[PDB]
């Protein structure tokens, strides 16, 4: 869980980098990079998986060391394709074999070669060391370990090399034409040995399938049948016998070398080697062996040998199905056999194979599926999506932007090739919207506020272009907006409310918050509002090119007099904002702002300036020294006031009758008491439309 | 057959040396 934690981490910035490279057009190799950080990890099953995906490298063709690498979904059109029967199938299921095949040799290949290296004076190569030459000396050094054949058998020499030995540890390192030329290179003593053979080697590598022409195949396999398949044993040299059944694809009943020193590798080569497709309607039995009776034989060696459980695993031998069934282009069994094991290497496996397009994806309408499951066509597929975001879910809510590297892959699915071209974009944008409504975090995903106004766009909609992004982002927006309006979160709603270009809306909620912070009495400790969540999280020891003051979420506004100032401040410099929002709306804003600077005033405790900027609100009748006529005038005009302006009246009094008995203390003195009382006649006027026993406190805080 | 019974052999043997 702990190295586990670190695991998905360093994975988590891989799929990071991964985006950036497929936004940009940065060149990527996801199967090389995915293995190098698992063959770091130290997991028992580790090797194996990194076969596999190397093995998917050379299927796919992503080849680092030539700056050569297949583009995004290159095979997806090709390997989706229905219509088994089709030139689209047929060419997939080919370059699976030939990928394999491919791969198979280059294993061995290396062996030769880091055998040779660990020998060097034993190997005793010349200036320039052909092929033959090298196998030549790793038939040496086999020889010499006694481990090269089974006792009491004999080979065939010819100058105290065994020619059989090497012929066919050339087909065994894939160079069929340095076989068949050394061979030739020998026509006279292969003539003495076996006269038909330099023949069938020659027309075998000549040819594209690896196939020898009707009419030598008729005589090769007759000729096998007659003096090779049942012989006396120890008639035939081992190798003799191998080079036949892979040349003639004599005997596919049993594709097995047996007088040979062979391990599992040779073994799943020969498979893989004597597999042939055909786009002819119909094949003899005895020639019939592709991909789908090897995948069969893939399939039956999985029930019978390994098992499906992480109960029923103890040494990770799991490891080694999912490589056959990697090699098989077995894919979605492959990751659904593997995900009990390790959800986590299944995950991102899954996600390299998508990228290329070799993963069968369900479509919209089963998106509820278990992990695997079967089309009408009885066909294995990957509920991708789900997946995807049930993996994020270990990790979505202490690391959104993680999160959303991921389910945007989903967006893969979402081309022409895989057939639920639209269904499954609208999967993606369903995943990230539950990811915002379940988050705080908007000033990240959805975006941030500058000090002018403009918007600092969030991680999502940068990424619009890896998942077909109008009114997505607007959209999601509002609703994170009206929710967290309801549900009373004063600072979110502000910050959401701005990015929908919804300005008329944001000062009505800072009129309200500053509303109520206004109404609390003089010595209650102040109104405090929660943060937004920060854009970014500045580190201790790591640099901060994020600076705070930058943006609205770096401002750490936590008190409804600075909000408001923040947002009727930039609304007021811009007469782009300003004129978006209500006259009635924008000017009752202002008048509390004002009514919280008179309070701070009295809570200072400077009485002068109260009296002055509360007779500069012009909504009482301050100016009038005994006046009945006037009073009215500005009893009428109550109605007309905005609420959380006429709410607060009824506080706005008590400061101002007490600031004036106040002022009282310290003909002026006569007046000032004068129109202190005259407030106790402007409730008594609309005294139905303030708190019912404000009197009672007044007169009382009035001496 | 054959081949059935000599894969089961190499695995058998592959599983045991685990
Ligand atoms: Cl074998």
């Amino acid at each position: 869980d702990r190295f586990l934690r670190e695991k998905q981490a360093k994975l988590a910035e891989k799929i990071r980098e991964f985006n950036d490279a497929r936004q940009r057009g940065t060149p990527f190799y996801i199967c090389r990079d995915l293995a190098d950080l698992e063959s770091k990890s130290g997991d028992r099953h580790g090797p194996h998986i990194v076969e596999a995906y190397r093995a998917v490298m050379e299927m796919v063709g992503e080849h680092p060391d030539a700056g050569e690498a297949p583009r995004e979904r290159q095979f997806a059109k090709m390997y989706l394709d229905p219509n088994t029967q089709s030139a689209n199938a047929l060419a997939m299921r080919k370059q699976i074999l030939k990928g394999a095949t491919t791969f198979l040799e280059k294993q061995f290949w290396n062996e030769v070669n880091s055998l040779i290296a660990k020998y060097p004076q034993d190997a005793n190569l010349g200036g320039l060391p052909d092929v033959v030459s090298k196998i030549k000396a790793y038939i040496r050094l086999r020889i010499a370990r006694k481990t090269l054949v089974p006792d009491n058998v004999e080979l065939q020499q010819i100058n105290g090399e065994y020619v059989w030995a090497i012929v066919f540890y050339l087909l065994r390192a894939g160079f069929v034409t340095e076989a068949a030329q050394y061979v030739n290179s020998n026509q006279a003593h292969f003539r003495a040995i076996d006269r038909t053979f330099s023949g069938y080697i020659n027309s075998y590598a000549s040819s594209e399938e690896r196939r020898l022409k009707r009419q030598m195949q008729d005589r090769c396999m007759s000729e096998y049948n007659q003096r090779i398949r049942n012989a006396p044993e120890g008639s035939i040299d081992p190798f003799r016998m191998a080079c036949y059944k892979i040349i003639g694809r004599c005997d596919l009943s049993n594709r097995s070398l047996d007088g040979l020193q062979t391990d599992v590798n040779d073994w799943i080569w020969l498979q893989f080697n004597l597999a042939r497709e055909t786009d002819r309607s119909l094949e003899l039995a005895g020639e019939s062996y592709g991909l789908a009776e090897l995948q069969a034989s893939i399939r039956e060696i999985g029930l019978k040998h390994f098992p499906k459980t992480a109960a029923e695993d103890t040494n990770g031998s799991f490891g080694m199905f999912f490589y056959l069934q990697i090699l098989a282009g077995m894919f979605e069994q492959a990751i659904a056999y593997l995900y009990p094991f390790s959800y986590v290497d299944a995950v991102h496996f899954a996600i390299a194979l998508t990228y290329y397009g070799l993963l069968r994806p369900v479509d919209a309408a089963s998106a509820g599926n278990e992990l695997l499951s079967h089309n009408t066509r009885s066909m294995p597929q990957i509920n991708f999506g789900r997946m995807l975001g049930y993996y994020t879910r270990d990790f979505r809510a202490a690391n959104p932007a993680a999160a959303v590297d991921y389910l945007v892959l989903i967006c893969l699915n979402a081309d022409e090739a895989a057939g639920g071209q639209q269904a499954q974009a609208a999967l993606c944008h369903e995943a990230l919207r539950e990811l915002v409504l379940e988050s705080r975090e908007f000033s990240r995903l959805i975006g941030d506020i500058r000090p002018d106004g403009r918007r600092i766009r969030g991680v999502i909609e940068e990424r619009g272009p890896l998942i077909a992004l109008d009114d997505f982002i607007r959209t999601i927006t509002l609703q994170a907006a009206s929710f967290a309006d309801d549900n009373g979160r004063t600072t979110d709603a502000v910050l959401l409310y701005h990015l929908a270009e919804d300005y008329d809306t944001v000062v009505s909620i800072v009129s309200r918050a500053l509303s109520e912070a206004i109404s609390l009495e003089i010595g209650e400790d102040p109104m405090r509002l929660i943060p937004v969540k920060p854009r970014v999280t500045n580190a201790e020891g790591q640099v901060e090119e994020a600076a705070p003051g930058s943006s609205l979420s770096l401002a750490a506004i936590d008190d409804p007099v600075e909000l408001a100032k923040a947002m009727m401040g930039m609304y007021e410099r811009d007469h782009m904002f300003w004129q978006k929002i209500r006259e009635p709306n924008r000017v009752a804003c202002s008048v509390l702002l004002q009514m919280a600077d008179i309070k701070s005033l009295v809570e200072q405790g400077r009485w002068a300036e109260c009296l002055d900027k509360i007779r500069a609100l012009d909504i009482l009748p301050l100016t009038a020294r005994g006046d009945p006529g006037t009073i009215r005038s500005y009893a009428a005009r109550f109605p007309s006031l905005a609420q959380p302006v006429a709410i607060n009246v009824p506080n706005l009094l008590m400061w101002t009758v007490l600031c004036c008995m106040r002022q009282r203390e310290r003909l002026m003195m006569d007046e000032l008491k004068q129109m202190t009382v005259d407030l106790m006649a402007y409730t008594s006027q609309l005294r139905y439309r303030l708190p019912p026993h404000l009197h009672e406190a007044l007169a009382r805080a009035s001496a | 057959d054959p081949t059935i019974a000599a894969a089961d052999k190499i695995f058998s043997n592959w599983l045991a040396s685990q």
